[PDB]
């Protein structure tokens, strides 16, 4: 497949400087968007950063306005990413993401592994709970609920899910509320209104025990989900 | 006198048969510039600058007939002057760009494919459009004289001025185009691949076009250097400042006349020269006839057979 | 003494089979129209207009979406285009700089391209890297191909020079079956919406059916004073329409293999390039020398709709399965959808 | 061009299977077409531009 | 409306921008069309410029030259001769001393090919350049078996002179497409040089009617 390892974080100094790398092999660094996903020790998974196939457009969160710049190299298909003055709430598991946006495309196809990173408005959706007790071979469904209903003008309801295996990385489940991945069964559904979503999951065993998170798409900010972690 | 008023004529005249000669050709380069070329977007440029040279001097010489006894504060008669002197500057330097173009084309058409940009010729038209800008404001700088004072028979630090910008706008364009015609003509003394009436019309053609710019600029060109040669005396001039300055103003001005009608017609000159009897007139004929609709030969017919 | 015998045996079952056209049409299609009211007047208005190539396109083919069209071009791209926002998403290079025959698959999975050099490239869309590369080179004929159609996700028709045309597997990359009844180099082929039985037509002024499962031959079709430059099949599966450089488009049917009525007007002296029906019907799409388009009624055979969209040789033409939009091309490199 | 003869006879033989029925039944089914697809099919039949999704 | 549709766009654009580059770089070869017959000298052809269509590029001083050689076709020209429209040279090459063999003698079919293509619509103006080849062995063996109506001198000059003036005669109504005929040797150093010069000053002249001046 591909490589889509990190160059590393350890523990920076508060209001420090440091440069971060997503090493790339087997595949087109060339023509692949790329984008940096917050992800917080104990609980949480936020937006960090973005960069664009042709470099032409660079959004960030809140915080990460400024202090953080991003840049890539395609005679090496690398990127960097160059952090400064951090803070706590910058500071989380910064997991490396893939996407190429057309027609039909599938964004979100693959998860880098993150770093240990610990340093020392906009729409805002929520889960029903994040300890939602399941039995295995029983039919469950998780609801995560937006304020503002993502029906776009061209009727494409934006969102996507994730499961997160223990200790890795996650797995798309879901793409656009209604169309499946690759490398996963037909278990996995999606329905709801345009204002609250629902996932639906069934033929539950030792295989899909994790933590699920609702996307937003729509605008500019990729505000994530609050979470759900299916325990047992 | 009955010279003014037949020499209002002559130029309103000469001005309203410019109008649908230049509107035409501008259809006529609209419609060639959707498969044209880079000298289709010079004279594209030339033809707007011809448009520009449509001319609002002939509304003031029938008002008034100059006198210099303006009426708006004498402030939009130097912006008529400042923009009919830059248009006829702007069609000198588009012809000596032109002839630029056609000896990188001829000599060098090896290296010559680098030039197809399709900016490149606008970004130099705008740079010369710039230069005759900041050439051309000085005078207006040095002439703060906005009240009625004479621009020919001035004293000698604008006729400085004066012969400063009309010897650099006469000796340049003369020596661009005689050595792109002279290095064209050796060029194709060396050539042969095509025949040799073909060479003898493309060189005719050549001098002709130089040949009918000089003769048409000519009597300007004279009176302006005899006037910059009796003010490089300063010392003292040959004969009085009244006898000269052409003080037989009758002949100043039917020169002037003769000069702008030379100016005038600028496309239908450059067809002429190219080309004294070409199909695309005739095609253009067909076209106009085609949208036109004003055959009346159907409706004749009807007229004379319905009746019976 | 042997053969010239044989030939009018021949003749003889070929007249048997014509009265039986004399007969099984007892009044022919341009004959049963008088009731059903004409298409009109339709002012077909070009929505967008797809821009943005370079040379003379060949081909276009729309998807089973009826939203994703493919075109292919002498100038070596292959660009897969949108619907409605007009920006284009694929651009796919060729080893071959001279290709004239492409094909879309319905799951939109693989595309096939073929130049003249007889070589047959495969590639791949979805890929796991997200780049388009050549899945495989399909090859093993002599000539130039003039068609390609996908039956299946694993078979393919070709229709190529060597008077031949070939059911090839694309996991094996060897013939499954081979048809050489033809004398004359074939042109164009398409397929039965069954995907059961298909078409093809020759430099030959004829054309024959061919079945998959049997890999012989089922009815001729002949009429043609010259080659068949283009053939369609009817959406129904009993019928097809063929246009060549005679200037008359003809309405064989599968299933009754008789000259419904002969498509053309004095007025026309150019030959066609494409044939093309609607999901419904009621209107067959042509393309002529004269770059003026025409489209033709599927029964009524008279003059329906002109469009003067193209100011060049319409190369290529196509209607969407759904029936919504009508995509046409040209050499002067322009692509127009129409509505 | 006696190895031809063989093959050319056997073609034929095998292209008289030969399928009769009427094109009338063609018409009935392209009748039934219009009743059904050419009421969902633009170009004879029109359809708002609400629906369309090319406006 | 969103980033998806951004996203689309700036892709779109870089393609195009990508597919005009290839276009600007792709504009600079020059076009020549092989038509070599069977035994006219395209292996000693070949070898002096250095199951389909074969497609050869190599280069002269600064300036680039791709061929397309059709071999072993067998198929009908019509289809696809107007491929090559965008052809700028259209080389011919023809055996001299071929003419004691006939399968009908090759040379008279050979001019049916050659007025044929210069007398269709898609080739109304395109230069054609006409080799030759086995000068030696047809000067070696020599007329009446192939040209008995000429009924002159069987020297080689004044024969060879008279064969290559019959191929130049029957130029039909397509005097714009002028013949570039040559004394091809089959041993002469550079015989691309006369295809360079009978391009150049053609492309001098493809610019002059672009240039307005002729
Ligand atoms: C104002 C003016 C502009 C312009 O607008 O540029 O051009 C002119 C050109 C000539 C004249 N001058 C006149 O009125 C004729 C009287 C004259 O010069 C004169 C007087 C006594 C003896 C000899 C000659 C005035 C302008």
């Amino acid at each position: 497949d591909v490589q889509l390892v990190e160059s590393g974080g350890g523990l920076v100094q508060p209001g420090g400087s440091r440069k971060l790398s997503c090493s790339a092999s087997g595949f087109a660094f060339s023509s692949f968007g790329m984008h940096w996903v917050r992800q917080a020790p104990e609980k949480g998974l936020e937006w960090v950063a973005y960069i664009s196939s042709g470099s032409g457009t660079i959004y960030y969160a809140d915080t990460v306005k400024g202090r953080f710049t991003i840049s890539r190299d395609d005679p090496k298909n690398t990127l960097f990413l160059q952090m400064t003055s951090l803070r706590s709430e910058d500071t989380a598991m910064y997991y490396c993401v893939r996407s190429i946006y057309y027609y039909g495309s599938s964004p979100f196809d693959f998860w880098g592994q993150g770093t240990t990173l610990t340093v020392s408005s906009d729409i805002v959706m929520t889960q029903a709970t994040s300890s939602v007790p399941v039995t295995p071979g029983e039919s469950v469904s998780i609801s995560c609920r937006s304020s503002k209903s993502l029906l776009h003008s061209n009727g494409n309801t934006y969102l996507y899910w994730f499961l997160q295996r223990p200790g890795q990385s996650p797995q798309l489940l879901i793409y656009r509320m209604s169309n499946l991945a690759s490398g996963v069964p037909d278990r996995f559904s999606g329905s709801g209104s345009g204002t609250a979503f629902t996932l639906t999951i069934s033929r539950l065993e030792a295989e899909d025990v994790g933590v699920y998170y609702c996307m937003q798409h729509l605008e500019y900010p990729l505000t994530f989900g609050a979470g759900t972690k299916l325990e047992l | 006198e009955e010279s003014r008023i037949v020499l209002v004529v002559v130029y309103s005249a000469v001005c309203t048969l410019g109008v649908p000669a230049n509107c035409l050709t501008a259809w006529l380069a609209l419609l060639q510039v959707l498969q044209g070329n880079v000298l289709a977007v010079y004279l594209l440029c030339l033809a707007l600058c011809e448009l520009l040279y449509t001319g609002t001097l002939p509304l003031w010489v029938i008002y008034i007939r100059n006198q210099h006894r303006w009426t708006l504060g004498l402030l939009a008669c130097k912006v008529t002057a400042y923009i009919f002197f830059c248009n006829i500057y702007v069609s000198i330097l588009f012809l000596c760009c032109i002839s630029c173009d056609r000896f990188v084309a001829v000599v060098y058409a090896l290296e010559s494919r680098g030039r197809r940009r399709r900016r490149t010729a606008i970004l130099i038209s705008a740079c010369i459009f710039i230069l005759v800008g900041i050439v051309h404001y000085p005078v207006f700088q040095t002439e703060d004289k906005e009240t009625c004072f004479d621009m020919l028979q001035m004293d000698s630090r604008i006729a400085g001025y004066y012969y400063a910008r009309f010897t650099v706008g006469f000796a340049i364009p003369l020596s661009i185009i005689a050595f792109t015609n002279h290095r064209i003509f050796r060029s194709i003394k060396q050539s042969m691949g095509l025949s040799a009436a073909q060479k003898a019309k493309v060189k005719h053609s050549a001098i002709a076009v130089v040949v009918i710019f000089l003769v048409c600029f000519a009597p300007y060109h004279l009176v302006l250097l005899v006037k910059a040669a009796a003010f490089s005396y300063y010392r003292g001039d040959r004969n009085a400042m009244c006898g000269l300055e052409e003080r037989l103003y009758t002949a100043s001005v039917v020169f002037l006349c003769l000069s702008t009608v030379n100016g005038v017609a600028d496309p239908i000159i450059y067809v002429l020269a190219t080309d004294h009897s070409r199909q695309e007139v005739s095609r253009i004929h067909k076209g106009w006839k085609e949208w036109s609709m004003k055959t009346d030969v159907t409706r004749l017919t009807h007229s004379r057979d319905t009746e019976e | 003494s042997e053969l010239d015998q044989l030939r009018q045996e021949a003749e003889q079952l070929k007249n048997q089979i014509r009265d039986a056209r004399k007969a099984c049409a007892d009044a022919t299609l341009s004959q049963i129209t008088n009731n059903i009211d004409p298409v009109g007047r339709i002012q077909m208005r070009t929505r967008r207009t797809l821009r943005g190539h370079l040379a003379k396109i060949y081909a276009m083919h729309w998807g089973t979406d009826s939203r994703l069209l493919v075109s292919a071009s002498q100038d070596g791209k292959l660009i897969i285009w949108d619907s409605y926002t007009t920006n284009k998403v694929h651009a796919i290079p060729l080893r071959s700089s001279w290709v004239m025959t492409c094909a879309y698959a319905p799951s939109g999975n693989y595309v096939a391209c073929g130049g003249l050099d007889n070589i047959c490239s495969i590639y791949n869309l979805k890929t796991r890297e997200g780049n388009v590369r050549v899945s495989r080179e399909l090859a093993g004929h002599t000539g130039y191909l003039s068609c390609c159609r996908f039956l299946d996700d694993n078979q393919i028709v070709t229709s190529s020079g060597d008077t031949t045309c070939a059911l090839w597997d694309i996991e094996t990359g060897q013939q499954t079956t081979t048809f050489t009844g033809h004398t004359g180099d074939v042109m164009s082929l398409s397929l039965a919406p069954d995907t059961r039985l298909f078409v093809s037509g020759a430099c030959d002024a004829s054309a024959k059916l061919w079945d998959v499962r049997e890999g012989m031959c089922r009815q001729t079709f002949t009429g043609h004073e010259s080659d068949i430059n283009a053939i369609c099949f009817f959406p129904n599966g009993n019928a097809f329409a063929t246009g060549s450089d005679d200037a008359t488009c003809r309405l064989f049917d599968l299933r009754a293999d008789q000259e419904l009525m002969t498509y053309s007007h004095d007025n026309i002296i150019c030959g066609i390039t494409s044939v093309s029906f609607s999901k419904s019907g009621r209107l067959l799409l042509a393309g002529y020398d004269d770059f003026n388009c025409n489209v033709w009624d599927a029964l009524k055979a008279d003059r329906a709709g002109v469009l003067a969209g193209h100011d060049n040789r319409v190369s290529c033409l196509g209607v969407t399965d759904d029936g919504m939009a009508v995509a046409t091309g040209s050499w002067d490199s322009f692509l127009k959808i129409w509505n | 061009s006696i190895a031809q003869a063989r093959k050319l006879v056997e073609q034929l033989k095998m292209e008289a299977n030969i399928d009769r029925i009427k094109v009338s039944k063609a018409a009935a089914d392209l009748m039934a077409y219009c009743e059904a697809h050419a009421k969902e099919d633009p170009l004879l039949t029109p359809v708002p531009a609400s629906e369309n999704p090319f406006r | 409306l969103s980033a998806e549709d951004k996203a689309a766009v700036e892709r779109s654009k870089m393609i195009d921008r990508n597919l005009r580059e290839d276009g600007e770089k792709a504009a600079r070869e020059v076009k020549l069309l092989l038509l070599g017959a069977g035994e006219s000298g395209k292996s000693t052809i070949v070898k002096q410029m250095k199951t389909g269509i074969v497609e050869t590029h190599f280069t002269f001083k600064d300036l680039h030259f791709k061929m397309f050689d059709v071999g072993a076709q067998r198929s009908e020209r019509k289809k696809w001769i107007h491929c090559f429209e965008g052809v700028t040279a259209i080389i011919f090459c023809v055996a001299l001393s071929d003419y004691d063999l006939v399968l009908m003698n090759r040379m008279h079919e050979s001019m049916k090919l050659f007025d044929s293509i210069c007398n269709n619509k898609w080739f109304t103006d395109t230069s054609i350049i006409l080799f030759l080849n086995k000068k030696d062995l047809f000067e070696e063996k020599i007329l009446t078996i192939c040209y008995p109506e000429y009924a002159g001198s069987n020297t080689y000059e004044e024969a060879a002179a008279y064969i290559q003036c019959q191929f130049e005669d029957l130029n039909k109504r397509k005097d714009t497409k002028e013949i570039y005929t040559h004394f091809t040797c089959s041993t002469d150093t550079k015989n691309v040089q006369f295809v360079f010069d009978a391009v150049t000053d053609v492309i001098i002249k493809n610019n002059l009617k672009d240039c307005g001046l002729f």
